[PDB]
RNA sequence: GCUAAACCUAGCCCCAAACCCCACCUUACUACCAAACCUUAGCCAAACCAUUUACAUAAAGUAUAGGCGAUAGAAAUUGAUGGCGCAAUAGAUAUAGUACCGCAAGGGAAAGAUGAAAAACAAGCAUAAUAUAGCAAGGACUA
RNA sequence: GCUACCUAAGAACAGCUAAAAGAGCACACCCGUCUAUGUAGCAAAAUAGUGGGAAGAUUUAUAGGUAGAGGCGACAAACCUA
RNA sequence: CCUCCGCAUAAGCCUGCGUCAGCUGACAAUUAACAGCCCAAUAUCUACAAUCAACCAACAAGUCAUUAUUACCCUCACUGUCAACCCAACACAGGCAUGCUCAUAAGGAAAGGUUAAAAAAAGUAAAAGGAACUCGGCAAAUCUUACCCC
């Protein structure tokens, strides 16, 4: 990507993306708090609780998760309305849009107290890394075929062939093959 | 009347600003030595 | 037109930050203190000018002097052409003699 | 046959085809040489297939069906080529001890700039070989100002990089 | 001799979803328990003979907003399938609607069923308009006399946090002509072209 | 094999076999009319026509009878923003003639939004006699 | 007059155009009167594998276990070939468990390395 | 009301600390054939020019040198945590050593600005050409 | 890569007259006497006509060479990238 | 109606009026026989031009050759192939080597429409005279003598 490319709520490489951030843009950079992977708390499908503007107080679900930009998308939260197929003659029809929502401005939720809470990552003996609750303890846990003609079974994938041998794989086909080779290689000089 | 002094050809081309004509002597090889300092993309014509 | 239209942002200023609260102090470290430490060592910036003022051309010569060995080749070109032409500017032109 | 390079018939105009996973490494290191070899071909005819189907998805304006499967296969292509030539360098290591399979050596070029020249097969031994001779792998005095300036302009890069970033940190601080 | 000076070239070679689609069963004006069931099962909470009373405030509600262009609450006090028809053709025009007692009491009709509700609820109430136009003169209707307006309102709901919205209304084949329009109109015919001949 | 150091060849020295072949190459539908035993493909620059006709009579049996190739020029004339010149890159394209009378001819490859089509289909635009008038409101 | 363009054979005059190429590995050599003789062996052999009855595929399943990835190392390689028959023989001259002292004599000599691929 | 106007950060400046796969010398980026080391000069000052003319602190601008003149100039001895910086004609030339210019060495640019989310007042003119006479204004005047 | 001169190995010179020509008339080609136009032009030296040479000390394509207190020069202080 | 040209090769440039859909993006294309890309050594050979090469004629003296031995079974790889094109800042009246076409079978359009003022450029015609113009017969028209200076 350019250089200070403005993440934005379309993907970083779709037809939207690219009419929005051409190569040529020189916007001015975003400024964003530097949250650590080993601190980031907000994952897709988290139930979250909206802290600040329309919406604040509501909880609902992440639906997407722009970390270049600490963004966090609530599902059918926070949203504005937007036209979709607007053509010339006809008007086009109002749909739900949801805004991005900043990490400080979003807060997890408690599995079963559902109410707002602060999470810290403590380590445990068993889950060895994982989100605790602090005010009230608890857990919040992390949310989340048929073979065609040209897939390998599984048990033909997993069949360990391989003996160890020091072998290359040139000889041991030759071998393999049957093809002979008499002819020694002349020695050449190498500079 | 002026004007067309460039008649290309590129042997002399290379043989008048070709690589090899610069590292043949000291100066050339000072040459491409300032070009490579200045970031030229084209060292050697 | 050279007039911005809007009042630019406002500029906050922290006058009890610690360096602004703080300042000054130990200026008098040398007369309180039996004189152990005189009050330009307490001067941080380039060696060559610590505790030392000058005009340019002083200046100048100074830090070729004093890290004149240790300064790029292009930056030392450039000091030396200045300390030259500072030479002549101020031995050979000026109103008074 | 030349149908090999077109998916099968059924396939044709499908807006999307179900594929499987690209290979991993790790899955490949337990497979015999013998099976890396024919999976090698296995991979480069679908690769063939694939990229012909691009080909003529670009000719006829149209989007290639699932072209996922074109970059599962080259991953797969890639770790193929990854794991043989882990056996190969493990090979060569215990049998000689040698990290890199070509020949090559440390050598001041005559800009002055340390490099890893990689040796080149002759039938002649160098002190005869006239082009080689030619090429000169030392570096004259006059190429000494040269090297100080170019040092001198990579510190001053590194210098502004340097000083950017603690600027960015401490308006970072200054924000938050 | 002096030679010509170049400029640069560049200089010269610079160069410049919460709603649903319509009604599932349309009710054609002159056995719902399931539905009922279905939508009391998610809700926990509901009173089919209270449902009307809420209706009418909403649509009343909603009609005060269209008023001041209160576009935030109209947001929230109808679909989004029904925003664009509510505020589309009334923008830049002021509308005086105003309510005025009802004629008979709000009764609901019947109801339907990722999942969303459905309440379709028949008004005979008296209401009246004065829809101006971006110059503030009248086009539609007097602002004094009431009308009797006979209406089948059909409501949408979401089933977490959604509400019942006004979703769309039901003009009937059979109801009276609206309004006649204070500005005359013209249809032109066929802009036919000259090879063409009117037919 | 590309990108790969070739063992120098001496007189008498063994053959030179490659067993993880490096080149891939694509089958193209040519741009004119062609003879119907003749197959377009485009190939690594560095594939010899040679090495064409050893890759499709070993990987996929085609009787080959005969093999052309040519250097195709990528445009470099497309600018972009910068005005820096954008490389089309150049590729090579080889001809192949299929022996034993085979006939080949280019296979006949390619042979939410429910509510904006019911959303369109229930516009309902407006009648010229309401002269503009919302027609929303049911008085 | 162009120099940023890369330089091909397309370029130069009819000299400069023949003697240069594109990368591709020379089969043979020339003789008097420009002709070509082809050495065969020069030409790469595709040693292709017969491919009927294999059962890998260009895919795997998704059903496939995930893994931990190991790539081989020297020790690993030494433990897994030597390593047993070193210990079955040194409980009751290292030619006998495989090592060569040196690569000269083989026709796939590991270093310099003198095969493709 | 048009052309347009504005903006804040891209970065830069000075310091401190710290020492930093393949191809390619043949026509470079082309797989493969029997020899380096050597006083700088000049501008310029002397009002020309010719000898001559600079490249820690203190001693000291002292001893000395010098068409003894312009000027040059020791040694003995002494001990030695950042920004009253710039903020897109500025700060690096830099968005770039790119575009472009030159055969080559080499020269060398310009510019961007919305939003939390886009998956929402210069000049010049026009409104509105013009009335005898005049450095175009001043005193004025009901005008 | 222009131009001055040179080196290697090439190419061109219709037709007529005279015969073996640094001959004559006159194409191609080279040059640029005079006139007019143009003079920010088609052109940073051109166009039209007219004119000199046009088998020779001729013209010319290709590659190479001589480099600035130097080169080269049938000396015009000419030319050596307007 | 014009034909300066034109078609190829060379050199040069490098996709630069092919298709599609909106100059821009995509897609396509130049297929070797033509041309380039050569030669195993060691010694040793070679006086007698070309000029239709025969008389003849010369001078400026000139472009073309092997042998004797020893080695030597793999043969058709690679690259150029497009265009309305290059050097002149330009769709520049200029420069641009060679072979054929010696006016063309090839290639092109001097007039955007109107009026027919001055001045200006080019061209045609002119009563009588025929250089009286002018620095000068410059230009134009004719097809013209004799003599000086260098
Ligand atoms: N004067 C000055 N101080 C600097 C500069 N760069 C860094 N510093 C100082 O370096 C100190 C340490 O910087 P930090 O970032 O806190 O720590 P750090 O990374 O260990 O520091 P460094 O070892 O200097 O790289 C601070 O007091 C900075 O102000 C500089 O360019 N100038
Ligand atoms: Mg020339
Ligand atoms: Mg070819
Ligand atoms: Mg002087
Ligand atoms: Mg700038
Ligand atoms: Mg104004
Ligand atoms: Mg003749
Ligand atoms: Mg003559
Ligand atoms: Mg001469
Ligand atoms: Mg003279
Ligand atoms: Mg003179
Ligand atoms: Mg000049
Ligand atoms: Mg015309
Ligand atoms: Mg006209
Ligand atoms: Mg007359
Ligand atoms: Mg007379
Ligand atoms: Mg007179
Ligand atoms: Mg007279
Ligand atoms: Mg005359």
């Amino acid at each position: 990507l350019p250089p200070h490319y403005r993440y934005g709520m379309s993907p970083p490489g779709s037809v939207a993306d690219k009419r929005k951030n051409p190569p040529w843009i020189r916007r001015r950079p975003v400024v964003v708090e530097p949250i650590s992977d080993e601190d980031w708390y907000l994952f897709c499908g988290d139930t979250v609780e909206i802290l600040e503007g329309k919406d604040a107080g509501k909880q609902g679900k992440v639906v997407q998760v722009i970390r270049q930009r600490n963004w966090v998308v609530v599902g059918g939260l926070n949203t504005h309305y937007r036209y979709i197929g607007k053509t010339m003659d006809y008007r086009g029809t109002m749909i739900p849009s949801e805004a991005p929502l900043l990490h400080r401005q979003v807060k997890l939720v408690d599995p079963m107290d559902r109410k707002p809470t602060e999470i810290e990552w403590r380590f445990t003996e068993a889950g060895e890394r994982v989100r605790v609750s602090t005010r009230s303890g608890r857990i919040i846990p992390k949310p989340e075929w048929i073979d065609g003609p040209k897939d390998t079974s599984v048990e033909d994938a997993l069949e360990r062939t391989y003996v160890p041998c020091l072998k290359t794989l040139q000889e041991e086909v030759m071998e393999a093959m049957g093809i002979k080779e008499t002819r020694k290689y002349k020695k050449v000089y190498w500079y | 009347a002026r004007g067309n002094e460039y008649q290309p050809s590129n042997i002399k081309r290379k043989n008048k600003h070709g690589w090899v004509r610069r590292l043949s002597t000291p100066a050339g090889v000072q040459v491409i030595l300032r070009r490579m300092l200045k970031g030229r993309k084209s060292l050697s014509h | 037109i050279g007039i911005r239209l809007t009042l630019p942002p406002p500029k906050v200023v922290d006058r009890w930050n610690e360096k602004r609260a703080m300042f000054g102090v130990y200026d008098n470290i040398g007369i309180l203190g039996n004189f152990e430490k005189h009050p330009k060592e307490l001067i941080r910036g380039p060696i060559w000018l610590r505790g030392w003022k000058g005009n340019e051309l002083q200046r100048c010569i100074r830090k070729r002097k004093m890290v004149g060995s240790r300064m790029f080749a292009d930056d030392l070109h450039n000091l030396n052409k200045r300390i030259r032409y500072l030479y002549k500017h101020f031995n050979r032109h000026g109103k008074f003699r | 046959g030349l149908e090999e390079f077109f998916d099968d018939p059924k396939n044709w105009g499908q807006e999307k085809v179900k594929s499987g996973a690209a290979w991993t490494c790790q899955q490949l290191r337990n497979k015999s040489n013998e099976d890396l070899h024919k999976l090698w071909y296995v991979l480069l005819k679908e690769r063939n297939m694939l990229l012909t189907l691009e080909q003529e998805a670009k000719r006829q304006r149209l989007p290639m069906p699932s072209p996922e499967r074109l970059d599962k296969v080259v991953d797969s292509m890639d770790a193929l080529d990854k794991v043989v030539q882990e056996r190969e360098d493990a090979l060569r290591l215990l049998q000689t001890g040698q990290e890199r399979a070509r020949p090559g050596a440390w050598r001041r070029d005559i800009f002055g700039r340390i490099i890893w020249h990689k040796f080149k097969q002759w039938v002649i031994p160098w002190h005869l070989n006239k082009r080689y001779n030619r090429k000169r792998f030392f570096a004259l005095p006059y190429v000494d100002h040269f090297l100080r300036l170019e040092r001198e302009k990579r510190a001053r890069i590194k210098a502004r990089k340097e000083n950017l970033e603690r600027k960015k940190a401490k308006i970072l601080l200054k924000k938050f | 001799f002096t030679p010509p000076i170049y400029q640069p070239k560049f200089k010269t070679e610079k160069e410049f979803l919460a709603c649903t689609a319509g009604i599932f069963d349309a009710y054609v004006p002159p056995a719902s328990q399931v539905s009922i069931r279905r939508i009391k099962d998610y809700d926990a909470n509901f009173k089919i003979k209270d449902f009307p009373e809420k209706a009418k405030d909403i649509f009343i509600e909603a009609h005060l907003c269209l008023n001041n262009s209160d576009h935030d609450r109209l947001h929230t006090l109808v679909t989004e399938h029904c925003f664009p028809d509510m505020t589309w053709d009334i923008k830049y025009k002021t509308v005086r609607w105003s309510f005025v007692e009802s004629l008979e009491p709000s009764h609901v009709v019947q109801v339907r069923c990722n999942v969303y509700g459905q309440i379709t609820v028949r008004m005979h109430t008296r209401q009246t308009l004065a829809i101006y136009d971006r110059f503030g003169r009248l086009m539609y209707g007097q602002e004094d006399v009431p009308k009797d307006v006979l209406e089948y309102v059909v409501f949408e709901k979401q089933l977490p946090y959604g509400s019942w919205r006004m979703h769309t209304k039901i003009v009937p084949p059979w109801a009276p002509p609206k309004q006649p329009i204070l500005k005359t109109v013209m249809i032109p015919g066929p802009q036919l072209k000259p090879e063409e001949e009117y037919e | 094999a590309r990108n790969v150091v070739y063992p120098l060849y001496r007189l008498g020295g063994p053959q030179l076999r490659v067993f993880r072949t490096n080149f891939f190459i694509q089958l193209v539908r040519p741009g004119v009319a062609q003879p119907e035993d003749t197959v377009q493909f485009r190939i690594p620059m560095e594939m010899t026509r040679v090495d064409l006709r050893n890759y499709l009579e070993g990987i996929y049996n085609v009787p080959v009878a005969a093999v052309r190739t040519r250097v195709q020029h990528g445009s470099n004339k497309r600018r972009d923003h910068r005005n820096v010149r954008i490389k089309k890159p150049d590729y090579k394209v080889a001809y192949v003639q299929l022996a034993h009378g085979q006939t080949f001819t280019f296979p006949d490859l390619f042979p939410l939004y429910s509510m904006l089509e019911e959303e369109r289909q229930q516009r309902q635009s407006s009648d010229p006699r309401r002269g503009g008038v919302p027609s929303w409101f049911g008085l | 007059a162009d120099r940023m363009s890369k330089w091909t054979s397309k370029r130069g005059p009819r000299s400069f155009r023949g003697r240069k190429g594109r990368g591709a590995k020379g089969i043979g050599f020339l003789t008097s009167g420009w002709r070509f003789v082809q050495i065969k062996e020069m030409v790469p052999e595709f040693v292709v594998p017969d491919l009927t009855g294999f059962k890998l595929k260009p895919y795997v399943s998704y059903l496939a276990p995930e893994s931990e990835e190991t790539p081989l190392t020297a020790a690993q390689l030494f433990s897994e070939a030597v390593a047993p028959a070193i210990e079955k023989d040194f409980k009751d001259n290292l030619e006998k468990y495989g090592f060569e002292p040196t690569q000269e004599g083989k026709l796939f000599q590991l270093y310099p390395r003198n095969f493709l691929r």
